[PDB]
């Protein structure tokens, strides 16, 4: 798409012409690349609980997870990393580990990744994925739609009640506390800052 | 009075409310920020070149009043007499009226914060300060000084906190906004004329400059020596405030900005960001309080002559106060905001100004051929007198012919209104003249209890 440089004439060009910026926010995963991923699975420091991470039996090439979690675009959602040697947890897929959003080191860098685009000058925000963000820490199993289908051949995500999953007690807060990170930008008057939430 | 206290006059009478008002309109003509700097720095030059003229007449004839005594002696009795018509109706009640609207954006614009405040709101705070100005004026000739010099206190300190905090900003790296200054502009004659309009009020006061600092300790000297360091000295605070603007706004972000300095004040001062609509509304009425003390002083010496009716110049026997004259100019000043509009009243007042500017300017180049023996203490190069004609004929005739607007035939209407009376009234004294004149002055006294001014000449 270009560079930093591009941006930031684009953003100058928009005002001008007297239109507004919003742009697309993911704060619920990063990439597999990312180097807090790369430093959390070597437990480097504070690094160590920026993903969520737990024991597991992997042996003969195959994992058992620890519950019946499904992942979004369907199979288990526990991956087995062989640097760490445990699983970690994902929502889509496993390129994309979850933040540990419990830790409040973690939503101090997203905070800080927010205030970066708003000295940019960008008038917005677009929230993606914001009821994935918190898990529920008992590690409890999901009920299935259909009980009496063995467990064996629960693979899709459309198999299970995800109550454990999505929506958890504590997620509006995360949410609400965005709206206060975006509200020291929104001061001056004519400059005030969008946020919309995407949950389809 | 020395010289650098002869300084501390004519910075304070120029610098008003047009630095707070004019630098939207500027930048709306001439849209860059390259040009506009230009601007700001070219009138600052015909306003010094203006009052180096005004002080060789001031210090040759030696009669008060205004233009009025200078433009008889060099063409006779017709453009001394439109003057004063001119000034009664057109000049001096729209500077009143645009002050005042000045003071009424700045009240109402910290209560509508991203938005436009409504033009009822505007007009009708606008007209209850010109209604309490000339009634304080008219009641209290003493309070209305004692307040000015609080006023004058309040204005120069919120114009060295834009012009500090400029600099700091500016030391610190927000220089993007000049950076191609010279990108999208204007070599039309009526963009750059209505530029020289805006830029030129907010240099207003170099004319009247003569009068009250004639009291100094050595003048033929310090008279010139004070324009020539106090107007420019102006021309740096007004190019310095401008700069300011530039670094905390975009050149869009300042067309579209109702107040220029609440807009300023709300990304520099956020935590009391009310200090700069507190000192610009009374810097301000300072700024209307200070023209309602000089009214009658033109009235007196041009109905010496029989050019103005008399019953105004009167004085109130309570309260000695010019009661007629400030009533009068209230009057004219709430008719001229109903239409309203400042950008409507700048070019009705600069079309009228800048006319009768460069009849007393010619006026300079006409009595060095007609009135020598005539003992000029001060005496300036013939090429000042020269291009401030030019220019002055520059300023009058390019918006009637590039973007001419229907304030400037109201304007024609009303001075050549005055030469009908000149023609009934001064040159045939018809026998029916004076039946209605003095019936209207015998009431009046009798109803505001004004009488004569216990007063010759001197
Ligand atoms: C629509 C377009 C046209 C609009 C015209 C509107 C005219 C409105 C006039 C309103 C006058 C308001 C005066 C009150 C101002 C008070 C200011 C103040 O503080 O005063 C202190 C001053 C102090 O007096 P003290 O209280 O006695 O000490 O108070 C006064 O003097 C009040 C006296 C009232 C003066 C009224 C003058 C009216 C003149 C009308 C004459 C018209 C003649 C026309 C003849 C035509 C012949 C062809
Ligand atoms: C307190 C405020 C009001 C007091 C001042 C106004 C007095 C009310 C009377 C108004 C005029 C009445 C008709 C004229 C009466 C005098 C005629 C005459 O023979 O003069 C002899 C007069 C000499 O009279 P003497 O003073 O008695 O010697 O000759 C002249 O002075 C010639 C100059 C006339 C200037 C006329 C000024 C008219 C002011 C009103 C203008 C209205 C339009 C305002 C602008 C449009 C709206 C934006
Ligand atoms: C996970 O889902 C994938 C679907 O992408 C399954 O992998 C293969 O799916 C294709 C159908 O597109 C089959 O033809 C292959 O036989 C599947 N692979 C295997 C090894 O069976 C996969 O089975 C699912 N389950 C797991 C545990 O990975
Ligand atoms: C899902 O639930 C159904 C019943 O709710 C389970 O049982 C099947 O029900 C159908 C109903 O028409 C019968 O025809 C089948 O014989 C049932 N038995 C089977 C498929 O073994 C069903 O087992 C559950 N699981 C799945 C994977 O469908
Ligand atoms: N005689 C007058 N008061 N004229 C208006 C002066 C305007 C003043 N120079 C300003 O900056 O707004
Ligand atoms: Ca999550």
């Amino acid at each position: 798409f270009g560079t930093m440089e591009d941006f930031e004439n684009l953003v100058a060009a928009i005002h001008d012409k007297g239109l507004k910026l919003i742009i697309d926010f993911i704060p619920n995963h990063t990439s597999d690349k990312h180097i807090w991923f790369q430093l959390s699975r070597t437990r480097t420091g504070k690094y160590t609980d920026y993903y969520i991470w737990h024991d597991c039996t992997h042996e003969n090439g195959k994992t058992i997870p620890p519950n019946n979690w499904l992942s979004v675009y369907g199979n288990s959602s526990w991956h087995f990393d062989e640097v760490r040697n445990q699983c970690y947890f994902h929502q889509f897929m496993k390129e994309q580990p979850d933040l540990n959003f419990r830790n409040p080191d973690v939503q101090e860098e997203i905070k800080e990744i927010l205030r970066f685009w708003l000295t940019k000058g960008v008038d917005g925000f677009s929230l993606d994925a914001v009821k994935f963000l918190l898990e529920a820490k008992h590690l409890r199993d999901e009920i299935q739609v259909n009980k009496t289908q063995i467990p064996d051949t629960v693979t899709q995500y459309s198999e299970l009640y995800h109550d454990f999953t999505t929506t958890q007690v504590g997620m509006h807060d995360i949410v609400r506390s965005f709206r206060q990170t975006m509200d020291q930008y929104s001061t001056e008057p004519g400059r005030y800052r969008f946020m919309g939430t995407e949950a389809y | 009075l020395g010289l650098i206290s002869g300084i501390s006059i004519i910075v304070g009478t120029i610098i008003g409310s047009g630095i707070f008002v004019s630098p939207k309109s500027v930048l709306s003509n001439t849209e860059a920020v390259g040009p506009c700097l230009i601007i700001w720095a070219a009138c600052g030059v015909l306003a010094t070149l203006g009052a180096l003229c005004f002080a060789e007449l001031g210090t040759m004839i030696t009669k008060s009043g205004g233009e009025y005594p200078y433009l008889m002696e060099a063409y006779g009795p017709i453009p001394a007499y439109l003057f004063s018509w001119a000034s009664l109706i057109v000049i001096k009640p729209t500077s009143f009226a645009i002050i005042c609207l000045s003071f009424s954006e700045y009240v109402c614009a910290p209560f509508y914060v991203g938005c436009k405040p409504p033009q009822i709101v505007v007009k009708c705070l606008a007209a209850a300060a010109i209604l309490f100005i000339s009634t304080v004026n008219s009641l209290s000739v003493r309070l209305g000084s004692y307040v000015q010099n609080i006023f004058t206190a309040a204005k120069l300190v919120i114009v060295a906190i834009i012009i500090i905090s400029g600099l700091v900003l500016l030391a610190q790296g927000n220089t993007k906004n000049f950076d191609n200054s010279f990108e999208g502009a204007q070599l039309s004659v009526g963009a750059i004329s209505l530029a020289f309009y805006n830029g030129l009020w907010a240099y207003d006061g170099w004319n009247q400059l003569n009068y009250i600092t004639e009291e100094l300790r050595n003048p033929y000297r310090n008279l010139p020596l004070a324009i020539i360091i106090g107007i420019p000295l102006v021309t740096a605070c007004y190019i310095l405030m401008n700069v300011s603007y530039f670094t905390v706004m975009t050149a869009t972000e300042l067309l579209q900005s109702q107040a220029v300095a609440v807009t300023f004040g709300d990304r520099v001062l956020y935590p009391a960001s009310w200090i700069v609509p507190l000192f610009v509304a009374f810097s301000t009425i300072g700024a209307a309080n200070g023209t309602c003390f000089t009214a009658g002083r033109l009235i007196y010496v041009a109905g010496r002559e029989g050019h103005m009716l008399k019953v105004l110049s009167y004085i109130s026997v309570r309260r000695l106060t010019p009661a007629p004259a400030i009533i009068f100019y209230g009057i004219i000043a709430t008719i001229y905001i109903i239409p309203g509009d400042i950008n409507s009243l700048v070019n009705y007042f600069s079309f009228a100004a800048w006319l009768f500017y460069g009849l007393t300017i010619l006026g300079l180049i006409v009595m060095r051929f007609t009135r020598k023996e005539l003992e000029r203490p001060i005496k300036v190069p013939v090429v000042i007198p020269v291009l401030m004609t030019l220019i002055s004929v520059f300023l009058v005739l390019a918006p009637i012919i590039s973007k001419p607007t229907w304030e400037y035939l109201y304007c024609v209407l009303f001075i050549l209104s005055g030469l009908l009376f000149y023609f009934l009234f001064v040159h045939y004294k018809f026998g029916w003249a004076q039946k209605i004149s003095k019936p209207i002055t015998m009431h009046l006294q009798m109803l505001m209890e004004v009488v004569p001014p216990e007063e010759d000449p001197e």
